[PDB]
């Protein structure tokens, strides 16, 4: 055999302690080099001027922070969209005033998590199994895509995404609160009801599983002794299982089938994250959610206040005191 | 002022409506090949 | 034999619905409790109250209807019917705001007989209470908000209003005037909540994706008789495909089933606690090293003081007319405010 | 305003756009004619 | 027994339901188009928000005379 | 009835268009259907588009999305940007509405009433999902009719009425484009740019003469293809690659529609060359840069010196230089300073905005198209409110470019998922496992522990 | 430098030649193995999947 | 004129649409009236063209 095919050989092998296949070699050196950069800049970079105005935030440990407070900025606003590589820059003193390592970081990652996606496919291919696990796999890394990447396209620059810290995701959820008027949205109501329902199906099945075992374990003995690696069983005991389930709600509601039981759960909070995802967005291009400003009016013309109001005078709160020094013109556009 | 801009919609989509029911009921009757 | 074993046979016999001992306290109650949410959402007013509109009659739809709290002269009354509030006098009842305490009372005992019916079912069928424990969860974050909340507060106005904006509401009033996000208890809630939801989804799939092939057409679905002692999966291959990809895997299938129940509880039980505490104004809002610096020197700046900022134009924007009892009025000239907008 | 040799139409022209759904529909109830073979 | 599968089927049950639903529905929309539940309900009307006195909103400032207050603040 | 039920395919109701991958005939009627439906909806959506026509609103205050195109095809459109007549739009929606019932008829022949399998009667009209000869035939055919279509568009552009030009000399106005761009360079220096900020990838056309040569190069290539992958067949190194089956073709040409659908949305969000603005709306860029100008207007016309004027920040309130030297518009809209519009070129000189021009040199027009431009941003809801969100009800209105933008974006990926499901099934079910693991040989228990 | 429309980035000749150098290097090792194909017309197959060998 | 001329094609385009699917799907039916479909195409082209004539010489100039 020639050394080409030897390569390919080890590369394709399904007896590594971890699997490498092809997407592996897009996916270690992107998500090392990312991992790298993100722990050495929370822990030891400069502060950064996120808004272009001179004024620049801390937000590493060496600065004054703590875990809660620390984070990542994200790159200036007088930079927008532009590509901001280390050989841009005069001198790496200049790169990392202007936020140089946000773009870095969430390049690689973005490449790293999409070849994920790709060897989860892989590695199904090589063990002979049915190849739909990266598909629910896509979610989450749509809604990051979504997030880090599209939402700075639609608005025109990298300042505007997320920061990689745990307080910088509360400002940006506020802000994006007081611009766009999310929880009106109906997408975000989807994603909303896709978490509550995953939780509540995760626990129901949990606990009708766990309530249906058989006896192997006395007293003197953790019950989860009794199951084997490789023991015949299905996941319940259906007269006890089923019996339960069509007592506590009427009869007509119960799942048999554990295919179609097993489907409905890989299906719903799938479903929901891809359409919260998908809601970010479009409200990336400025179509926001419901508006229902001073819609009760009595005869004579005065205004009758709702719940929408007090909602409006909470996003008015919210919105003149962001960014206190970077507007000029009544216009937040 | 009687606004028949609402009735002749109202007429139209109900017609609209009306045709495919019709012809999907047509065929059963004469034992088409459904 | 006797009466009680007479009825004790009828009320167990095996009908549509299961009834037992426990519908008696269950069935009334949600029923009251939600005739009286159907009504509230559609006639009554929150006019003389919030000075609001909240009701079908008034203009209002599905997301801006509401039965909202009762107003804050009435501090903590039971606000009975028949209390020294209305005396009788339906109508007055109805303004004052009595149909939230009406379902905020029934539905308790609702949630309660819920449990027991939980509880004597399982005992019916003879197998482990695991679904008693998993609903208590929910049961802890009504009790928690629902109840602890105003009444460690001025009044019941303090409260979430059932409906679907008076919840934005809620959310966005606790942001502004107790900093929840900064909260440590929160925090593990939305971890046990997204724990729920990753679990739910990677299981179906693992499950779906490892099928052993039991049939001869591509629709797998009809491949499974309703029930056989074989395992419709491969749990091997499972394994062996996510301590390959991910580096650690199951095992234990009763384990696995065990985490799956025990991840949501926790996080609702957790958070629980974080509300309790705020009940007390016993908040997390400042680090007080950071505002101590930030004070002394005019340079310092993280995320935190932004946030600080943004829950000050909250509370000054949004205070005169969330509390109309206050009687406040803040001139144009000391309502914090940046450039420009 | 379309031209004024064909205003009288207007009604059956302000229906067309959406006749391209009922199509949709119409294989749904085709499906459930036969019983969902 | 005797399932809804074939109780949708029954023409007694769908002459009976013909007789009674309808009168239900006319029995709510005289219900709304009379102005009862107004009265029933004191849901303000819409030319009742604010009266020729009162220009401003009327909110319920004492417990134990909460009667009283309302009587004046109606119409009074 | 054999063919039509699960018992004798699989393939249960809910997805019962799959027992259609081996019978050639009724998938020509179903493809022909989904198109007849497809013309009907083209010409039915220009009628009522037609109908409801004011002549006093410009095109984006209306919601219209289809008229738009042929405006800018240079169909009834005047001097600026104002509609003359509606008479063209009228026909081409009577000519689509008739072609569509030919199509359908055609349709429905083709899938009801003629042969199940073409393989027996028709030999030249048939296949097998694995002749490649069969399926590169096909292939060249209908990409020599792409070709045959983009050099159409060139004559159309060149020699019969001409396009509607907005960097015309004295406002847009319907031109010929007489010499257009044939240097290989520049259109492909087009194609292999950058996409970030600055760059822009395929979306930064800026000219008429650009967009011409392309198209025409596009339509030498196509037909070229077409011709070699008629006359030939695929070589060594492609046949080891691929898989050779019809869903396998279905994704591949799932996930190049899915990209398309994409770098259409962006187009829509960001050019203003093939989108005019004095149709479809400012950009948006555009408004913050027109709210800009227009209070440096307002300014200097007070009394004001606005090149020395100090901001809260010290930064400059009016004029201020961008991170590479060049005069650019202060405030937040530092991060727009890449935009070039027909109507702020006057005043552009050779290293950004001239203060000279800036002082002496505005003329009304400008001031007017600037006070419209910032009135009519790229803001609104889902109700059609238009505003920012912390607005009152008083206007209706939502940009068309927000329109396409978002459902065109939200086609892109869920057609890309559709990549995903139907690759992964197809090579799958090529492979032989789609059914499940066959439990008397399960290939896990013959591998080295782990 | 970074508003410039050069392709694929590459400013300088050193960065062409080593894009060379990799593409290059790399298809010499995949030619040390599939470098004796031939187009004749018997090394074709009817499936879905080419398991002809090489 | 135009309107009359125009409510005939509506009329005869709901006829054929109405009959077409039915004769194309019942087996024989096609093949027997595939005398009298032609007869209605024929006249259904021939409206097209009258229409586009009247139109035509109404508009022009
Ligand atoms: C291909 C590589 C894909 C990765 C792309 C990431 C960055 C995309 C980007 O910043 O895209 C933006 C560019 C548009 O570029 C803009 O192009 C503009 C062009 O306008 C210029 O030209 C115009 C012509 O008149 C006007 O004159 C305008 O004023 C003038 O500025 C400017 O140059 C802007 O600075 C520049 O940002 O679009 C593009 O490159 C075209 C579209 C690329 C394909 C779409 C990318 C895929 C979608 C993102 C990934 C989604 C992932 C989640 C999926 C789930
Ligand atoms: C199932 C969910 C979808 C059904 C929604 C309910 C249907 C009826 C309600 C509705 O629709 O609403 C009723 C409206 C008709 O309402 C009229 O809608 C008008 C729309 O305004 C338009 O016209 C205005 C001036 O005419 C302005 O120009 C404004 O910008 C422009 O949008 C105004 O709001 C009128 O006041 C209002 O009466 O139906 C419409 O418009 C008809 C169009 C609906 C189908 C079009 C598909 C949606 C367009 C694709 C968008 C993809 C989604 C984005 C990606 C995600
Ligand atoms: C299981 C049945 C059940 C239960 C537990 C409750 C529970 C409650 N109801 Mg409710 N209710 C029910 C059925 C029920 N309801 C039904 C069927 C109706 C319709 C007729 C109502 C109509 C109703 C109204 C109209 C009101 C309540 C109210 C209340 C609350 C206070 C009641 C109170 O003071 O208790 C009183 C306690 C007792 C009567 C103890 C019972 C007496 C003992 C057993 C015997 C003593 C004999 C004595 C020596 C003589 C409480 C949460 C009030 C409320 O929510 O206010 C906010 C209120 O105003 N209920
Ligand atoms: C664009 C949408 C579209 C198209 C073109 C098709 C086309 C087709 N489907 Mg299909 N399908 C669709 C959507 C579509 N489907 C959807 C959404 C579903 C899910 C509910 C299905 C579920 C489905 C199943 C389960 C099956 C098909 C089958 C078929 C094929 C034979 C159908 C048949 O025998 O008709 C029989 C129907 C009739 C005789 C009644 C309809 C008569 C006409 C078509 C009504 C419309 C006439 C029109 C309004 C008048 C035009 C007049 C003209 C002169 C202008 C055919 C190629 C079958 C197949 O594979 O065959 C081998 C099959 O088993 N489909
Ligand atoms: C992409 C479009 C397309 C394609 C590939 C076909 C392909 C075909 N059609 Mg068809 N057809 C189409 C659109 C299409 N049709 C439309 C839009 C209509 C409506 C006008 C028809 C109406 C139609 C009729 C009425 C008949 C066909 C027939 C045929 C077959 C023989 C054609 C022949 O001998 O011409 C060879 C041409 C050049 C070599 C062939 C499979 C015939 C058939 O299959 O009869 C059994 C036939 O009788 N077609
Ligand atoms: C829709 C567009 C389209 C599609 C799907 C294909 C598809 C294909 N082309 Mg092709 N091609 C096209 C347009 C297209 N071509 C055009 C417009 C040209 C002219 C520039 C070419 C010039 C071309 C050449 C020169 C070659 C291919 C080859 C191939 C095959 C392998 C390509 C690959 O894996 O990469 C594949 C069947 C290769 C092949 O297998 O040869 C038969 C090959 O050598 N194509
Ligand atoms: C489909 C994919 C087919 C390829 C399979 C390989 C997938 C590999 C995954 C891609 C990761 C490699 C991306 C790194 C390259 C990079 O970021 O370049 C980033 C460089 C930016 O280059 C920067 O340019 C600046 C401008 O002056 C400066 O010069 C900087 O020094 C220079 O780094 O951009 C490009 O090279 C883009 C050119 C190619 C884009 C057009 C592609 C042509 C074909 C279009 C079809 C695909 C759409
Ligand atoms: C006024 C004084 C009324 C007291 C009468 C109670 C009679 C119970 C006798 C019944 C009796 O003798 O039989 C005992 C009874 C079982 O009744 P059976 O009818 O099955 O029994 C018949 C025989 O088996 C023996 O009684 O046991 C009970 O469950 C006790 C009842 C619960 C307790 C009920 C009383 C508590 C509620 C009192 C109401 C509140 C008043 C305030
Ligand atoms: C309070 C009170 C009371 C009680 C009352 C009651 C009990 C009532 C009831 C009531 C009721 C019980 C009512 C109900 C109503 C209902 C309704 C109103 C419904 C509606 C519905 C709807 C509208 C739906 C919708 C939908 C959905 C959801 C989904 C699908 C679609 C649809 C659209 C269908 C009494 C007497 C004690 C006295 C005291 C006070
Ligand atoms: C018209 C026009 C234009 C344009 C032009 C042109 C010339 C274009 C071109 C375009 C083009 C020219 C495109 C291309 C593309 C390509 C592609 C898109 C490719 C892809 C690839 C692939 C897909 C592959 C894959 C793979 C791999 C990775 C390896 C192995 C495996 C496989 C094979 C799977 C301009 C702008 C000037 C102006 C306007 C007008
Ligand atoms: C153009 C034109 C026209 C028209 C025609 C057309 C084309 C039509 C046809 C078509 C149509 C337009 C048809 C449609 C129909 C549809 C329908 C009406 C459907 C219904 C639906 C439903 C009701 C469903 C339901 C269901 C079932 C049954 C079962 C399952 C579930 C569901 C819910 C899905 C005419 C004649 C005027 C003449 C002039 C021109
Ligand atoms: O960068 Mn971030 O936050 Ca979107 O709004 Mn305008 O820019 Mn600024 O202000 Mn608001
Ligand atoms: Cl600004
Ligand atoms: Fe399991």
């Amino acid at each position: 055999v020639s050394l080409w095919e030897r390569f390919c050989a080890w590369i394709t092998s399904t007896e590594n302690r971890l699997y490498i296949g092809w997407f592996g070699c897009l996916m270690f050196p992107t998500l090392l080099t990312a991992t790298s950069c993100f722990i050495i800049a929370f822990i030891a970079a400069p502060p950064v001027d996120i808004d272009g105005i001179r004024e620049p935030v801390a937000g590493s440990l060496l600065y004054g922070n703590n875990i809660i407070s620390g984070a990542v900025i994200p790159s200036s606003n007088a930079i927008g969209m532009h590509f901001y590589p280390i050989w841009e820059a005069a001198s790496v003193d200049e790169w990392l005033y202007n936020g140089g390592p946000y773009q870095l970081i969430v390049l690689h990652f973005l490449l790293g998590v999409a070849s994920y996606m790709g060897r989860e496919w892989e590695l199904s291919y090589r063990l002979g199994m049915r190849p739909w696990i990266f598909v629910a796999f896509s979610a989450p890394v749509a809604a990051a895509s979504a997030v880090f990447l599209v939402y700075p396209i639609g608005q025109g620059s990298f300042s505007d995404g997320m920061p990689l810290g745990i307080s910088g995701t509360f400002n940006f959820m506020l802000v994006f609160q007081a611009e766009h008027n999310i929880l009106m949205h109906p997408f975000h109501m989807a994603g909303v009801a896709g978490v509550f329902g995953g939780s509540l199906f995760s626990a129901m099945h949990g606990s009708l599983v766990t309530s249906s075992l058989i006896r192997e374990t006395t007293e003197n003995e953790s019950t989860n002794y009794g199951y084997k690696f490789g023991q015949e069983e299905e996941t319940y005991n259906i007269v006890a299982a089923h019996g339960y389930f069509g007592r506590l709600i009427f009869q007509y509601a119960s799942f048999n089938n554990s295919r179609a039981l097993h489907f409905f759960l890989a299906l719903w909070p799938v479903l929901g994250i891809w359409l919260t995802a998908m809601g970010i967005s479009t409200m990336a291009f400025n179509l926001n959610g419901f508006n229902f400003n001073q819609s009760v009016v009595d005869s004579q013309g005065r205004v009758i206040n709702t719940w929408a109001d007090i909602i409006n005078r909470a996003d008015l709160g919210m919105e003149v005191m962001h960014e206190r020094n970077a507007h000029n013109f009544p216009l937040d556009l | 002022m009687v606004n028949w801009q609402v009735i002749g919609q109202l007429v139209s989509t109900g017609a609209i409506m009306l045709l495919g029911p019709a012809i999907i009921i047509l065929l059963a009757l004469k034992k088409g090949n459904l | 034999r006797g009466l009680f074993d007479l009825v004790d046979d009828w009320l167990k016999r095996d009908r549509f619905v299961f009834v037992g001992w426990s519908g008696i306290l269950l069935f009334p109650t949600a029923y009251l409790a939600a005739g009286g949410w159907f009504t509230g959402t559609t006639f009554v007013t929150s006019w003389y109250t919030h000075g609001l509109a909240s009701s079908y009659l008034e203009g209002c739809n599905f997301l801006t209807a509401a039965v909202s709290t009762p107003a804050n002269s009435m501090g903590h009354s039971l606000l009975l019917l028949w209390g020294p509030e209305a005396q009788g006098d339906f109508t007055r009842w109805c303004q004052i705001g009595g149909l939230w305490a009406f379902i905020a009372l029934h539905g308790a005992f609702g949630l309660i007989g819920f449990c027991l019916r939980q509880f004597e079912i399982a005992r019916l069928v003879g197998i482990r209470p695991y679904n008693a424990i998993a609903f208590s969860g929910p049961i802890a974050v009504f009790v928690s908000v629902f109840l602890l909340y105003p009444l460690g507060q001025a009044s019941w106005f303090f409260a979430p209003s059932f409906g679907v904006a008076a919840i934005f509401r809620f959310l966005l009033f606790l942001q502004g005037f107790h900093n929840w996000t900064l909260n440590p208890f929160h925090m593990m809630g939305v971890a046990g909540i997204l724990g729920g939801a990753l679990l739910c989804a990677i299981h179906g799939a693992t499950v779906e994706n490892t099928l052993f092939e039991d049939g001869d057409a591509a629709n797998t679905f009809r491949a499974f008789t309703p029930t056989q002692s074989e395992e419709t999966y491969s749990m091997v291959t499972a394994n062996r495909f996510w301590s390959q990809i991910f580096g650690v895997a199951f095992s234990n299938k009763r384990w696995l089933h065990f985490f799956m129940l025990f991840v949501p509880v926790a996080g609702l039980w957790t958070s629980s606690i974080g509300i309790v505490g705020l009940a007390l104004n016993l908040r997390a809002y400042d680090f007080v090293s950071q505002e101590l610096r930030a004070a002394e020197d005019p340079e310092f700046e993280t995320f935190y003081t932004k946030n600080i900022l943004l829950n000050e134009g909250i509370r000054s924007w949004m205070a005169a007319q969330d509390q109309p009892h206050e009687n406040f009025v803040f001139p144009e000239e000391v309502l914090p405010r940046g450039n420009a907008l | 305003r379309l031209p004024e040799a064909y205003v009288v139409f207007s009604p059956l022209v302000d229906v067309f756009p959406v006749i391209p759904v009922f199509f949709l529909l119409l294989a749904f109830v085709w499906q459930a004619a036969v019983g969902f073979r | 027994e005797r399932p809804f599968s074939d109780i949708i089927t029954s023409v007694r049950y769908w002459i009976i339901h013909t007789i009674t639903i309808p009168s239900l529905f006319v029995s709510g929309w005289l219900f709304i188009s009379t102005g009862l539940a107004y009265d029933v309900f004191g849901t303000p009307r819409p030319n009742e928000y604010f009266t020729q006195d009162r220009q401003q909103v009327p909110l319920v400032n004492d417990r134990f005379s909460a009667k009283q207050e309302l009587e004046d603040l109606t119409k009074g | 009835i054999a063919g039509r039920d699960i018992e004798s395919t699989g393939f249960a109701w809910w997805s019962g268009n799959a027992r259609l991958i081996n019978v050639s005939g009724k998938l020509l009627g179903a493809h022909v259907a989904h198109a007849g439906l497809m013309v009907f909806w083209a010409g039915a959506m220009i009628l009522f588009e037609v109908s409801h026509f004011v002549p006093e609103k410009p095109l984006y205050e209306q919601g219209f999305i289809c008229m738009q195109h042929l405006a800018t095809l240079g169909y009834g459109i005047g001097p600026g940007g104002e509609i003359t007549s509606t008479v063209p739009y009228f026909a081409v929606g009577v000519i689509h509405l008739i072609s569509s019932a030919v199509l359908g008829f055609g349709g429905i022949y083709h899938s009801l009433l003629g042969p199940d399998t073409l393989e027996e009667s028709f030999p030249f009209f048939g296949y097998d999902w694995r002749d490649k000869n069969k399926m590169t035939t096909i292939l060249g055919i209908h990409l020599c009719l792409l070709g045959l279509g983009a050099l159409l568009l060139v004559a159309k552009a060149m020699y019969l009425g001409g396009v509607y030009d907005t960097w015309a000399p004295g406002g847009g106005d319907v031109r010929y484009i007489t010499t257009p761009t044939l240097n290989p360079i520049v259109i492909f220096g087009y194609v292999f740019r950058s996409p970030f900020g600055g760059d822009g990838w395929v979306v930064s056309v800026n000219n008429m003469e650009d967009l011409v040569g392309g198209h025409i190069w596009v339509g030498i290539l196509c037909i070229v293809g077409g011709v070699w992958h008629i006359f030939t067949k695929p070589f060594s190194w492609a046949r080891r690659a691929f898989v050779w089956s019809g869903e396998a073709y279905l994704s591949y040409s799932l996930a190049a529609i899915s990209l398309m659908g994409f770098t259409a949305s962006l187009y829509a969000w960001y050019n203003n060359t093939a989108y005019p603005s004095e149709l479809y709306g400012p950009t948006g860029p555009e408004a913050s840069q027109s709210q800009a100008f227009t209070f440096l207007v307002r300014d200097q016309r007070l009394g004001a010196n606005v090149s020395s004027a100090q901001g809260p920040t010290g930064l400059g309130k009016y004029l201020m230089r961008s991170p590479s030297g060049e005069i650019i518009f202060g405030g937040e809209t530092m991060r727009f300073w890449d935009l070039r519009a027909p109507w702020v070129e006057p005043l552009r000189g050779p290293n950004g905005l001239d203060i000279n021009k800036i002082k002496n040199d505005i003329q009304p027009w400008q001031e007017r198209r600037a006070a419209e431009y910032m009135t009519h941003a790229p803001l609104g809801s889902l109700n059609s409110v238009g505003g920012v969100a912390t607005e009152i009800n008083s206007v209706n209105y939502v940009s068309p470019r927000s329109w396409l933008c978002c459902s065109h974006f939200f086609l892109g990926f869920f057609f890309l998922i559709g990549h995903w499901w139907h690759s992964g099934r197809a090579r799958a079910a090529a492979a032989g496992f789609e059914k499940g693991i066959n439990r008397a040989n399960e290939p896990v228990l013959s591998m080295r522990p782990i | 430098t970074e508003g410039t429309n050069e392709w694929f980035g590459v400013d300088d000749i050193r960065v062409l030649a080593v894009l060379f150098i990799g593409h290059y290097f790399i298809l010499s090792l995949w030619l040390g193995q599939y470098g004796n194909a031939t187009e004749d017309d018997d090394a074709d197959f009817f499936g879905e999947i080419d398991y002809t060998g090489s | 004129m135009i309107t009359a001329l125009t409510a005939l094609f509506v009329l005869v385009s709901l006829a054929l649409v109405v009959t077409v699917p039915v004769a194309l799907a019942t087996p024989g039916e096609w093949e027997t009236s595939k005398d009298q479909f032609n007869k209605i195409f024929q006249l259904w082209v021939g409206l097209v063209v009258a229409i586009a004539t009247a139109d035509g010489i109404s508009t022009a100039i």
